[PDB]
């Protein structure tokens, strides 16, 4: 049998260096934090961070971003490969492709592979919003009537100097993805908002914060504290 | 084989009204989620409104809350949607649409510009 | 005048009907009448492979019965000694999120891809004794989602750009494109007189093409949702599919038609994957609800189960001798049954 | 306009193509599956259970 | 009735016992994923100290209360260094726990980063060799007798200084931990109330906060009123109050947790689905 022996220990060195590699690239994995970025083309997705790939770190954690890009308006096939990824990303340009980007979100969300994923939800282009809200012949309500209605909640942040109907445009535009959200979250995955425009620099910040409580709620629902 | 007709149509006058008719073949109607999605002249397609499995469940879009009705029936294999009040800004083609897998709420490709589940759909034309 | 070919394309398709109408005697269930069940199939693990860091996403065997490959969408390709367990080989990928992989009929070579919209083929009798990547096939304008050899030198490929292709590896190019589809063509199976091929593609459809002429001889559409899994019956002359409409149907390339379909209203999952043992009188899919069913392929009765996986059957496949099952899932696990 | 003519003429085109072919009348066709499967249910080691002494995997 | 009934309840408390522990391990060698997991090596490492207090110490006290005397002579001295071990193996696991899971939730991405099988087999060893330590030295080097049948009563500076290392250390760890995860887990749920609310709002949380206290209650409570009136007591009695009939009370009352930890430490979704395969109870 020394001729079957000579094969296997060929096999179980090969075995046991491929085992090696694998234990190293093990580390390099779980180190790293995938996420997939989405939005419509409106959106400003390509200036969130300052398929395509983003790698940033945030104190020493690796945050490794994917945007499908180079592929066809239907994706109920290729959007089950990100069934693990650790957040979506989401990207709202605020304007009319606003119930386009609900109903995009909706399908995001209520999806059978994606109903463990949070999504970080970036409404960007608020400064947009805001001039043509100080400007503008209020057309928000004829694409929402609700916003008759809606008024800002009282545990609303405004900027320093922004005007309450921006304000209002602003939490009511956020206020809908969560009312998506809410509907269904079973506290298995959560929606974080917020508030951008193409200057800023915190939402590498941002997505590291949420990446925090995403992983915390995780823990906190593992040991039945949520 | 999976498809899907829609009836109702033409030219109607604005502050009108009209049913639009979808029937199905080649699936059991009662396990999908069901839309309308619309396409104006020189534009992109957009959704309509939602019904569920059971009908029980609905949705539409903030141009069309209150002013259309959707509604389906699980024996005869068959869609409506009941519209009043039409404004010329609804003159588009509204097609039918099937959610692409039975029993779920997640419906993506509903309004992609080329899809699988919906029908050839008809003209709606709002105008004296 | 385009509602003028719309209206001859359904006098066509009700033409189309009405002749498979006229070959239409019994379903398959009446004629098999006489036929012995095949009874409770009891199959086990009988190894389960570990190793990939995330959800095993494809397979396939060698030839040989004993080598296979399988792929995950952490960017790792490994092929396994099945017989020993031993990784014979683990290869690192350019794009993580791969969707397909192959092996050649001779073991020479491996295929693999995804969302790239590339097939990378890496050579595995190199004179350096190293794998890399022989040739990346370039082309395809949505992500790979099934590849298969004919030989060392020619692939057929199938896209979510809702094409299949065939190309010839050493000239990198499509040496023909398959194009009827209207949904992303999500898997291939290969006749085993290799001289045609089917695919389905989400949309109803299946359909059979010539290898050589490069266009479809039938379009089947029993289906209700997307064709997710496609496999050969072990002569040739009739085909399996599973979809996300939760029933396996069985198809004839003769006749035109369905033959059988496969479910339970206990069962409301889309099915991954499908294929045949060596008679053709089991057919096995894996299913969204973490399991495989075994059907008779003459009856629909539910011949068995494999149930051994945490998370989604993601593939499935029976060796060249019929001799074992290996079947893959999103927990990363390999198991193969006998 | 005219690009949406050239589809719905390829599909018109490929029906007319596949609807030409005979059909093989289907008790033929499943009496055949039928008798490929007693032709071979003997080899067939996940039909018909195979010993340890000759299974790879045991 | 009373040497009837108490014979009847030790019987079934050292059964409880067994069968909660080796369900534990019994699910972790059968079943690949409940291994996989870091936080459950120190899961198993609870329920093996908790086995240990079913089989080396629960047994051979019972049959003697059963008895009313010490049957086994000279096997009383290897008798206290396992109680004194399984005990303090038990509560040194149960506030190792607290440590994990109050890394997890204060710093997820460094627990992801340094939890590795090392990390957790440094916390396991430092935890069983401080219960070995603690127990056999002090025993075969006998510091642990009093100063002047298997009578068991100690020293005052060793029942005060075992009573430290092995309990009031670990409580105060305990404390702290379950504490800041308190704090933590009200900052997330406020959070979460938040969004939630302007939804309601826009459409136009207390249940979830009450599952915080119901389990770290559970957590913490049982914990406390198992070992606390033992631990206090064993203070007492060197420095000396209480009748030994009575103080046999509250040390089966602190060997009772290892019946109670599988429930409190063992029952997640994954660990009830594997108990429910191994012994086809659904
Ligand atoms: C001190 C002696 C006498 C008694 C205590 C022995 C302890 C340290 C032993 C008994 C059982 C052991 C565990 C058994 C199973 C597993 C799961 C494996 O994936 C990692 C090791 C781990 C987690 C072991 C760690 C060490 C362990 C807890
Ligand atoms: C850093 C960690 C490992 C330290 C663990 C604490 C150990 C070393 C402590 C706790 C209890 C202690 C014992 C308590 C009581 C006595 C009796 C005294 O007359 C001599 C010292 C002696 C025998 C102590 C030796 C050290 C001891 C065993
Ligand atoms: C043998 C074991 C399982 C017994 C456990 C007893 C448990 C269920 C008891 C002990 C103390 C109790 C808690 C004491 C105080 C409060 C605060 C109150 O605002 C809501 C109920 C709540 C949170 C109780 C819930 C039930 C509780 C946790
Ligand atoms: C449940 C209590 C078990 N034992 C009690 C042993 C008995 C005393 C009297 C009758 S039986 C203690 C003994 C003291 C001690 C200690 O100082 C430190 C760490 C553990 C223990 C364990």
């Amino acid at each position: 049998t020394e001729d079957q022996r000579n094969e296997e220990k060929a096999q179980r060195e090969a075995n046991k260096m491929i085992e090696k590699q694998l234990q190293k690239d093990k580390q390099v994995y779980r180190a790293t934090h995938r996420l997939l970025l989405l939005g419509a083309d409106n959106s400003g997705k390509s200036t969130i961070v300052k398929i395509f790939e983003t790698k940033f770190q945030v104190d020493k954690v690796n945050f490794h971003m994917f945007d499908v890009g180079a592929q066809r308006d239907e994706r109920r096939k290729w959007i089950q490969c990100f069934n693990d990824v650790t957040a979506i990303i989401f990207v709202v340009d605020s304007s009319n492709r606003l119930q386009e980007a609900l109903n995009d979100f909706k399908s995001i969300w209520n999806n059978r592979w994606l109903r463990t994923i949070s999504v970080i939800l970036f409404l960007n282009k608020q400064d947009l919003l805001a001039e043509k809200v100080l400007a503008g012949k209020s057309k928000i309500e004829d694409y929402f009537p609700e916003f008759a209605r809606y008024t800002t909640p009282e545990d609303a942040t405004p900027e320093p100097g922004e005007d309450p109907r921006v304000t209002r445009a602003k939490y009511f535009i956020r206020d809908e993805f969560l009312r998506i959200s809410t509907a269904s979250g079973d506290g298995r995955h959560y929606c974080y908002p917020h508030f951008t425009c193409s200057v800023d620099t915190e939402n590498a910040r941002r997505i590291f914060n949420d990446c925090r409580d995403i992983i915390q709620r995780m823990h906190l629902r593992q040991y039945e504290l949520l | 084989q999976v498809q899907l007709q829609e009836s109702g149509g033409g030219l109607v006058q604005p502050g009108g009204s009209l049913r639009l008719s979808c029937a199905a073949s080649g699936f059991t109607f009662s396990n999908y989620k069901m839309n309308w999605v619309r396409q104006a002249p020189g534009k992109g397609l957009e959704w309509v409104s939602d019904i569920s499995q059971s009908g029980a469940s609905i949705s539409y879009t903030g141009s069309v809350k209150g002013r259309f009705t959707i509604s389906r029936d699980n024996a005869k294999n068959t869609l409506y949607l009941q519209m009043n009040s039409l404004k010329p800004e609804d003159t588009a083609v509204y097609y039918c649409a099937r959610c692409p897998a039975p029993f779920t709420r997640d419906c993506f490709d509903v309004t992609s510009t080329t899809y699988a589940y919906r029908g050839q759909g008809t003209q709606v034309t709002v105008s004296s | 005048e385009l509602d003028q070919l719309r209206q001859e394309a359904e006098q066509l398709k009700n033409q189309i009907r009405d002749a498979r109408k006229a070959c239409a005697d019994a379903t398959l269930s009446q004629i098999t009448n006489n036929i012995d069940p095949v009874g409770r199939i009891q199959m086990r693990t009988r190894r389960t492979l570990r190793g990939h860091l995330a959800k095993i996403y494809a397979m396939h065997w060698g030839t040989d019965s004993r080598l296979l490959v399988s792929a995950s969408q952490d960017g790792k390709l490994i092929i396994w000694d099945s017989y020993t367990t031993n990784k014979v080989h683990a290869i690192p990928l350019r794009s993580s999120w791969v969707m397909t992989c192959a092996y050649a009929p001779s073991g020479n070579y491996v295929a693999c891809g995804g969302l790239d919209n590339i097939c990378s083929i890496y050579n595995l009798k190199t004179r350096e004794g190293n794998v890399r990547v022989s040739r990346e096939l370039a082309g395809h304008t949505g992500y790979l989602s099934c590849c298969r050899f004919l030989d060392d030198n020619q692939i057929v490929t199938s896209s979510g750009d809702t094409t299949c292709a065939l190309w010839d590896i050493e000239t990198g190019q499509q040496t023909t494109t398959f194009t009827g589809h209207t949904g992303d063509v999500m898997s291939l199976s290969l006749a085993p007189d290799t001289r045609l091929f089917v695919s389905g593609a989400c949309d109803a459809s299946a359909k059979l093409w010539d290898v050589r002429e490069g266009m479809c001889r039938q379009t089947f559409t029993g289906h209700e949702s997307d064709i997710n899994a496609i496999c050969f019956f072990p002569n040739g002359n009739a085909f399996a599919t599973g979809s996300d409409d939760a029933t396996c149907r069985l198809f004839d390339l003769r006749a035109d038609q369905e033959l059988m379909t496969y479910s339970h209203d206990n069962i409301i999952c889309g099915i991954t994957s499908v294929s045949f043992s060596k008679s053709g009188r089991l057919l096995l899919a894996g299913y969204d609800d973490f399991n495989c069913n075994v059907w008779d392929a003459l009856k629909a009765d539910r011949a068995g189960v494999l149930a051994g996986h945490d998370n989604r059957v993601s593939c499935l496949g029976v060796t060249d001798d019929g001799m074992a099952v290996a079947t893959g899932s999103w927990d990363s696990f390999l198991k193969i049954w006998n | 306009n005219t690009a949406s003519i050239a589809q719905a003429r390829k599909l018109v085109e490929q029906l007319k193509m596949e609807a030409n072919i005979d059909r093989i009348k289907v008790s033929k066709a499943a009496a055949d599956l039928m008798a490929y499967c007693e032709a071979h249910a003997k080899e067939d080691p996940l039909l018909t259970p195979v010993p340890a002494s000759e299974n790879p995997f045991r | 009735s009373v040497r009837i009934l108490t014979a009847c309840f030790l019987s079934l408390l050292i059964l409880s016992t067994l069968l909660g522990n080796t369900l534990v391990c019994a699910a972790v060698i059968r079943f690949r994923h409940l291994r996989s997991k870091v936080t459950n090596f120190f899961v198993i490492s609870l329920a093996v100290s908790d086995l240990l207090v079913a089989v080396l110490v629960m047994p051979w006290k019972a049959v003697a209360e059963i008895a009313g005397f010490w049957p086994f002579g000279s096997f009383c001295n290897i008798w206290v260094a396992f109680d004194i071990m399984c005990s303090t193996a038990s509560i040194l696991n149960l506030c190792v726990i607290s440590v994990d899971r109050y890394w997890a939730i204060s710093s997820p991405f460094r627990y992801e980063r340094k939890m590795t099988p090392k990390a957790a087999f440094i916390l396991i060893s430092v935890a069983w060799t401080l219960s070995v330590l603690i127990s056999f030295i002090p025993v075969q080097l006998s510091w642990h007798k009093a100063k002047p049948n298997c009578d068991s009563s100690l020293s005052r500076t060793y029942a005060i200084s075992s009573s430290v290392i092995s309990f009031y250390i670990p409580v105060a760890i305990m404390i702290v931990t379950y504490t800041r995860i308190y704090r933590i887990a009200q900052k997330q749920i406020r959070r979460i109330a938040a969004l939630e609310r302007a939804a309601v709002h826009a459409k136009n949380s207390f249940k979830r906060e009450t599952k915080v206290l119901k389990t770290l209650s559970v957590i913490m409570g049982v914990f406390v009123c198992c070992w606390l009136p033992f631990f206090i007591l064993n203070c007492i009695l060197p420095f000396c109050c209480i009748d030994s009939n009575t103080f046999d009370v509250f040390v089966w009352f602190g060997w009772a947790n290892s019946s109670l930890n599988p429930i409190i430490y063992a029952f997640n979704a994954d660990f009830r689905k594997a108990f429910s395969t191994l012994l086809g109870c659904y």
